[PDB]
């Protein structure tokens, strides 16, 4: 998930 | 943690944590192209925006990826409107973008968009809405929109302890004070309205970023 | 515009419509009739709450261009609210009727519909933890028809009701025993329950529209293609 | 308009 990628 | 903040300290957190304003890059393609492209660029910014949310980060990554699939539309949108206001009959989606109804039929459907944008807009310019104001609005968005499908619900009433407290310092009286956060508060109910009229539309259109893919397939 | 937050209660209150009943036979088993169950109930629920919106204060002093606006955005959202009131004393079911009581497994006979139902079932367990009163709720149910089209020299006029109807339940919550930061936060927290009202029923409408398609009353008809 | 004429009742 690219959502996942960026809130880490 | 985000608990003990006074009230104070909650509105100059959110206001640091303000995202910038982004620019963008005629026919139905290009327009679609343009609006979609800042989109895309601009949910990044929401993200880190997101964190910096006082007790957002308290929350677990399943949580936080809920909220914003949710509420990332309706984020966008109250952006979009603050951003009009000093702009009435149009909308600032860029410093060097800044449309009006007539351009919105350039898209077939996007017209009907536009005018409850800019009812928003004319509705939060006869208010007027303050900065600290809006700032409380957008994170009331972010935890809200998704908190259905503790924690949340305290910074929520804590977030509304910080809209009051504004308002008693503008030298509102008590009962002007329960009136406005009233109508502030009513206004989400129609911004929630302009998201899923906007979902639809999009998830149309798409029959776009793998980024935004995710987000639309997340309410399909 | 003058009347006491009891004059308004007990007006909203004695305007109240009644709890209708289906047709729902427990002889009978399909997907076909369950849906013919909701749909006939509402619509004739629709026919008491045009009846009950010229009785909430403020609705009768506006056009008829703008009383007919009002009901077609907000029909299912106030059909909506009533069933969670309904279903606050029955966890994890909805009491459409009487003798109409379905959990999420009896929503799941309709394609679609079981995401509906929990979100309706949520959104009932949120007044049951708030402990929602009826005064708190009709004034709620009267917002919503007042608030919902608003937008989309007699807007100031509604809104001035609007704040009529928040001094209303500032009033109520006052009444209750609530400090002033209390009374702030409750506010807050009923009002932003009308927003996931508001997504239901987007949402209501858009599963509605796909069964006119795939064939409802006439009445039911007309606020669909609104 | 079925809404307009049990409005209008
Ligand atoms: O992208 S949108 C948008 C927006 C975009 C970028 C932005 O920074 C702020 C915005 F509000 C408001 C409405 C949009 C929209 C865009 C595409 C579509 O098919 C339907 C829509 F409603
Ligand atoms: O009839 S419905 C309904 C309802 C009916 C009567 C009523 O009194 C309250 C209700 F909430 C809630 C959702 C309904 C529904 C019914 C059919 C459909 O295709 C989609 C829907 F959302």
């Amino acid at each position: 998930k690219i959502l996942h990628r960026l809130l880490q | 943690l985000a608990l003990s903040l006074t009230a104070d300290q909650m509105v100059s957190a959110l206001l640091d944590a303000e995202p910038p304003i982004l620019y963008s890059e005629f026919s139905e393609a290009s327009m679609m192209g343009l609006l979609t492209n800042l989109a895309d660029r601009e949910l990044v910014h929401m993200i880190n925006w997101a964190k910096r949310v006082p007790g957002f980060v308290d929350l677990t990554l399943h949580d936080q990826v809920h909220l914003l699939e949710c509420a990332w539309l309706e984020i966008l949108m109250i952006g979009l409107v603050w951003r009009s206001m000093e702009h009435p009959g149009k909308l600032l989606f860029a410093p060097n973008l800044l449309l009006d109804r007539n351009q919105g039929k350039c898209v077939e459907g996007m017209v009907e968009i536009f005018d409850m944008l800019l009812a928003t807009s004319s509705r939060f310019r006869m208010m007027n809405l303050q900065g600290e104001e809006f700032v409380c609005l957008k994170s009331i968005i972010l935890l809200n929109s998704g908190v259905y499908t503790d924690h949340i619900h305290r910074v929520l009433d804590k977030i509304t302890d910080t809209l009051i407290h504004l308002m008693a310092k503008a030298g509102l009286t008590l009962q002007q004070q329960h009136q406005r956060l009233a109508q502030l508060l009513l206004i989400l109910s129609h911004i929630r309205h302009m998201s899923n009229k906007g979902m639809e539309h999009l998830y149309s259109m798409k029959c776009l970023s793998d980024l935004l893919l995710e987000m639309l397939d997340a309410h399909r």
